[PDB]
């Protein structure tokens, strides 16, 4: 994977 | 670069065999690093990297298809708090390197791929913290980090370490 994902 | 493995054996499986296994581990490794539950750990994010994704690992697992997942409780950065940067009597005493080594812990939870990890840190209380700046290992700080507080992204409030209302 590439970069990390933030939900809010 | 390299990717991260398990290292050894589950520690718990979860449903049937098939699509609906999961197999929990506690610990993945990658050359000679090792980062395990409890852990916390700096992620790879898209752009500014001054203010890296931090989190702590609850929990990691693979599911069918070979997808490694992470259980991760994010941490922020007083920036990123939504009283901002101007925001930050608790002014005057509070350390110099605030701004750039203190993290607020939250209740936010997220899962990712564990490929986007990056690598293990530190995030300690403050008397922990400017006992191990005595030292000459944790001289320079390299992913050292100290808890400040808490902060609730769903209200925008901020809290102590002793839980009062900042």
């Amino acid at each position: 994977k590439q970069t990390a994902r933030k939900s809010t | 670069r390299q990717l991260w493995k398990w290292f050894g054996k589950p520690t718990q499986r979860r449903g049937m065999k098939g699509k609906a296994r999961k197999l929990f581990y506690k610990a993945i490794v990658r050359g000679k690093e090792m980062i395990r539950i409890g852990d916390c750990a700096v992620f790879l994010s898209a752009g500014r990297p001054n203010l890296p994704y931090i989190g702590r690992i609850q929990s990691m697992w693979e599911s069918w298809g070979n997808n490694m997942v992470v259980r991760v409780k994010w941490f922020y950065h007083p920036e990123e708090t939504s009283p901002g940067k101007q925001f930050h009597l608790r002014v005057s005493s509070q350390r110099k390197d605030f701004m750039e080594r203190a993290l607020y812990q939250s209740s936010h939870v997220d899962e990712n791929d564990v490929q986007t990890v990056s690598h293990k840190c530190l995030v300690v209380g403050l008397e922990q913290y400017e006992q191990m700046l005595k030292t000459k290992k944790y001289q320079d700080s390299e992913g050292l980090y100290y808890l400040a507080g808490t902060y609730e992204p769903t209200t925008g409030m901020i809290f102590s370490t002793d839980g009062v209302p900042v």
